[PDB]
C-alpha cells in the first residue's frame, strides 16, 4: 500500500490566511510566510504585557496633566489619596480627569488638603491632634 | 477461574490475610479475567484456606 | 451465582457485536512510535 | 473646632439635595472583579469571567467606591455603606472570547507550540444608580 | 574558595538597647515564628535553596509559622538574609474550634479570631 | 570615541561602574531587615534538651503515610461493565 | 491576531435588558442520523435531554431533522440575523448540553 498526501493543501492554508495581510512574497509562499507568521502570533504574545504596561503608563502621563492644572505633582497625589484611605487606581483618575473635570478638582483639593496636614504634624511633636482628614477608619 | 461474585471472595481475602500481615493486603479484581491478584507471597496459606470451604 | 448471571442478562440490552464494535483491551497493545513531529523528528532519539 | 460644624452646614445642604431629588444622572465607581468600573446608567461593561448566573437575572453590586453628580461627589472610605447607594446590574450576554494566540518560539533550539485558549466573558448593563439621604 | 558560612554565636545576643527597640522581652520569649522569604533561591548556594524548601517557604511573600526551637532556628540562620522574622502575638489568644473560620493574620504578627469585616464602632 | 576594549563588564579594563542614591538606600533597607531577624533569633523558647524527643510520635507516624503510600501502588481493578460499554457505539434507532 | 482580524464595539441588539430582557436565541436546528456513530451523543440528547431544554427556552424554536449524515450540526438562528452553525461530530451528552445552553446566552 503506498501513502500519500492529498490534503496538504488545506495544511498550507491554515497558516497563509493569517498573512494575508503582509506585504511582498510572505503573503503567499509557504516557505516565507510561515517564518513571519510564527513571529507574528510570538509577537502577539509578548504584546498582551506591554499592553498592560503602556496602559498604566498613558494613565499616569494623564493624570499628571491635569494635576498640574491644579498646581499638583503626580506623586502629591496618589500619595496623598492613600492616606485618605481613598482606593481609586490610575484608570479611574485618568478617566475622571478627562470626563468629570469637577471631580477631579475635588480629589486634587482632599489630597492637597491631607498634603498639608501632614507637614503641619510634621512640624509638631504630636502634642497637638490630628489633622480632620488624617484619621483613619479601622477595620476588626 | 474464580466465578460468580468475586467482590465477595476479596473482602474474605482481605479480612484473612490481614491478621497475618498486620495491615490490609493489596489486591487487584479483574472481573473480566475473573482472577484475584494478591500482593506478596501467600500460596500454601491460601491453598489450604480454599479447602476449608470445599473448593 | 450472581456474578456469572450480570454478566450475560446486562449484554442483551446492548446493541449487536459485530466485527464494528470491537475493541482490544485496554494496554494490551501500546502505540507505535514514529520519528515524526517536534518530540521524535529533530534527530529521532 | 470652628471647621468640624462648617462641614456639618456643607453635609446638612448636600442632604438636602437629595431629599429633593436635585441631581441628575450619576455616575458610579465600583469594584467588580478585581476591577474598579467608571459606570454610569444604561451603560455595558464586559466581565472576562463566568457569574455561574441566568441570563436577564438582575443582581446588585454591593462595592461602590464613589458616587458623583454634576454639583456634588461622595468618597467612600474605601467603601459606601449599603444604605447609601445601591447599584444594579443585570446578566445580558455570556459568551466565550474570541480565540487568543499563545505560541511560544526559541531560535535554533526547534522549540515550538501554539495554543489557543477562549476565555469566558459576561456583558452586565447598568440598569439604574440610586442614593438615600443617610449622610447625617 | 567559597565554602558556608559559621555564624558566630555573639551575633544571636540581643542586647538591652534591643529589647527597648523591638518590642521583645527576653524574659518571655515568643512561641512561634513568622517567617516570609523576601529574596529569591536564585543565584544561591544549593544548600540555602534546599533549606527553603525544608522550611515551606517556595512561594515568595507567603508567611509561614515556625516554632521558636534551637533545631530550626539553626536552619533559618543559614537563610536569615532571605526570609523576614516576625513573632506572633496572640491578643486573643490561641484559636479555638469555633475560631478557625474566622482568623486572619494582619501584617503586625497578630493573628486575630474575629474577622468581622466591620468598620469599629468607637 | 569612549571605547572601552574587550567587553563591558569583564576583563581587565572593564567599564566603571558607580552606585546610586537609591542603590545605597536598598542595601541600607536590606540590612534593617535583617539586623532586626538576628534579634528574634537570639530568644528560643525551649533549649535544646526540653526540645528534644518533643516531635519523635508526629515525624515517625508522617513517614508511615508515605510508605503506606508508597507500597499500596498497585494497578487498579478492571470491571467488565466498561468492557461491554464499547459496544454502545453502534447503538441506533429502530 | 488582533491586527489580521477585524473588530467590534462593545454593543447589544436594542439595548438588550434595558427594559426588559429578550432570549436572542431564535431557532436550533439539529441534523442526527438514526444509522451513525457519529450522531451516537447527537440521538441521546435528543431523546431525553432536548425535550426538557425545550421547556425552560420556549422562545427558541428548536428543529429536529433526522436524515442520514456522516457529520451532526447545530445551527443556531439569531434575531439580528446571524446565522451560526456548530458541528456535534462524536460529542458526548454533557458536551453537547453545555454547548446548547451557551448559544442560548449569546446574542
Ligand atoms: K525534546
Ligand atoms: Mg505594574
Ligand atoms: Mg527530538
Ligand atoms: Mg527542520
Ligand atoms: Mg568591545
Amino acid at each position: 500500500l503506498r501513502n500519500r498526501v492529498t490534503d496538504r493543501y488545506f495544511r498550507i492554508q491554515e497558516v497563509l490566511k493569517h498573512a494575508r495581510h503582509f506585504r511582498g512574497r510572505k503573503n503567499r509562499c509557504y516557505r516565507l510566510a510561515v517564518r513571519t507568521v510564527i513571529r507574528a502570533f510570538v509577537k502577539c504574545t509578548k504584546a498582551r504585557y506591554l499592553k498592560k504596561k503602556n496602559m498604566r503608563t498613558l494613565w499616569i502621563n494623564r493624570i499628571t496633566a491635569a494635576s498640574q492644572e491644579h498646581g499638583l505633582k503626580y506623586p502629591a497625589l496618589i500619595g496623598n489619596l492613600v492616606k485618605c484611605q481613598v482606593e481609586l487606581n490610575r484608570k479611574v483618575l485618568a478617566d475622571l480627569a478627562i470626563y468629570e473635570p469637577k471631580t477631579f478638582k475635588s480629589l486634587a483639593a482632599l489630597a492637597s488638603r491631607r498634603r498639608h496636614e501632614g507637614f503641619a504634624a510634621a512640624l509638631g511633636d504630636g502634642k497637638e491632634p490630628e489633622g480632620i482628614f488624617s484619621r483613619v477608619v479601622q477595620y476588626h | 477461574k474464580v466465578e460468580g461474585d468475586i467482590w465477595a471472595l476479596q473482602k474474605d481475602v482481605e479480612d484473612f490475610l490481614s491478621p497475618l500481615l498486620g495491615k490490609t493486603p493489596v489486591t487487584q479484581v479483574n472481573e473480566v479475567t475473573g482472577t484475584l491478584r494478591i500482593k506478596g507471597y501467600f500460596d500454601q496459606e491460601l491453598k489450604a484456606w480454599l479447602l476449608e470451604k470445599g473448593f | 451465582q450472581g456474578g456469572g448471571a450480570r454478566a450475560l442478562d446486562l449484554l442483551r440490552g446492548l446493541p449487536r457485536v459485530s466485527l464494528a464494535n470491537l475493541k482490544p483491551n485496554p494496554g494490551s497493545k501500546k502505540p507505535e512510535r514514529r520519528p515524526r513531529g517536534r518530540r521524535r523528528g529533530r534527530k529521532c532519539g | 473646632v470652628e471647621e468640624t460644624r462648617h462641614h456639618a452646614e456643607v453635609v446638612k445642604k448636600v442632604n438636602e439635595m437629595i431629599v429633593t431629588g436635585q441631581y441628575g444622572r450619576l455616575f458610579a465607581v465600583v469594584h467588580f472583579a478585581s476591577r474598579q468600573w467608571k459606570v454610569t446608567s444604561e451603560d455595558l461593561i464586559l466581565i472576562g469571567n463566568e457569574l455561574d448566573l441566568a441570563c436577564g437575572e438582575r443582581i446588585r453590586l454591593e462595592k461602590v467606591l464613589l458616587v458623583g453628580a454634576d454639583n456634588f461627589t461622595l468618597l467612600g472610605k474605601p467603601l459606601l455603606g449599603k444604605d447609601l447607594v445601591r447599584v444594579e446590574a443585570t446578566v445580558i450576554e455570556k459568551t466565550e472570547s474570541w480565540p487568543r494566540i499563545i505560541m511560544r518560539f526559541r531560535k535554533r533550539k526547534n522549540f515550538k507550540k501554539k495554543r489557543i485558549v477562549t476565555t469566558p466573558q459576561t456583558v452586565l448593563r447598568i440598569n439604574s444608580i440610586e442614593i438615600a439621604p443617610c449622610l447625617l | 574558595k567559597f565554602t558556608r558560612s559559621r555564624i558566630p554565636e555573639k551575633v544571636f545576643q540581643a542586647s538591652p538597647e534591643d529589647h527597648e527597640k523591638y518590642g521583645g522581652d527576653p524574659q518571655n520569649p515568643h512561641k512561634l515564628h513568622i517567617v516570609t522569604r523576601i529574596k529569591s533561591t536564585r543565584r544561591r548556594p544549593y544548600w540555602e535553596k534546599d533549606i527553603i524548601k525544608m522550611l515551606g517557604l517556595e512561594k515568595a511573600h507567603t508567611p509561614q509559622v515556625h516554632k521558636n526551637i534551637p533545631s530550626v532556628n539553626a536552619k533559618l540562620k543559614v537563610v536569615k538574609h532571605l526570609i523576614r522574622i516576625k513573632p506572633l502575638k496572640l491578643p486573643q489568644g490561641l484559636p479555638a474550634e469555633e475560631n478557625m473560620s474566622n482568623t486572619c493574620l494582619k501584617s503586625t504578627g497578630e493573628l486575630v479570631v474575629q474577622w468581622h469585616l466591620k468598620p469599629v464602632e468607637q | 570615541r569612549g571605547r572601552i576594549p574587550g567587553r563591558q563588564w569583564i576583563g581587565k579594563h572593564r567599564r566603571p561602574r558607580f552606585v546610586s542614591l537609591r542603590a545605597k538606600q536598598n542595601m541600607i533597607r536590606r540590612l534593617e531587615i535583617e539586623a532586626e531577624n538576628h534579634y528574634w533569633l537570639s530568644m528560643p523558647y525551649m533549649t535544646r534538651e526540653q526540645e528534644r524527643g518533643h516531635a519523635a510520635v508526629r515525624r515517625r507516624e508522617a513517614f508511615e503515610a508515605i510508605k503506606a503510600a508508597a507500597t499500596s501502588k498497585f494497578p487498579p481493578h478492571r470491571f467488565i461493565a466498561d468492557q461491554l460499554d464499547h459496544l454502545n457505539v453502534t447503538k441506533k434507532w429502530s | 491576531t488582533a491586527r489580521g482580524t477585524p473588530s467590534r464595539f462593545l454593543a447589544s441588539v436594542l439595548h438588550n435588558g434595558l427594559g426588559r430582557y429578550v432570549q436572542q436565541l431564535q431557532r436550533l436546528s439539529f441534523s442526527v442520523s438514526r444509522d451513525g456513530a457519529s450522531s451516537r451523543g447527537a440521538r441521546e440528547f435528543v431523546e431525553r435531554e432536548v425535550i426538557d431544554f425545550a421547556r425552560r427556552n420556549p422562545g427558541v424554536v428548536i428543529y429536529v431533522n433526522s436524515r442520514p449524515c456522516c457529520v451532526p450540526r447545530v445551527v443556531a438562528e439569531y434575531l439580528n440575523g446571524a446565522v451560526r452553525e456548530e458541528s456535534i461530530h462524536c460529542k458526548s451528552v454533557e458536551e453537547i448540553s453545555t454547548l446548547v445552553q451557551k448559544l442560548a446566552d449569546q446574542s
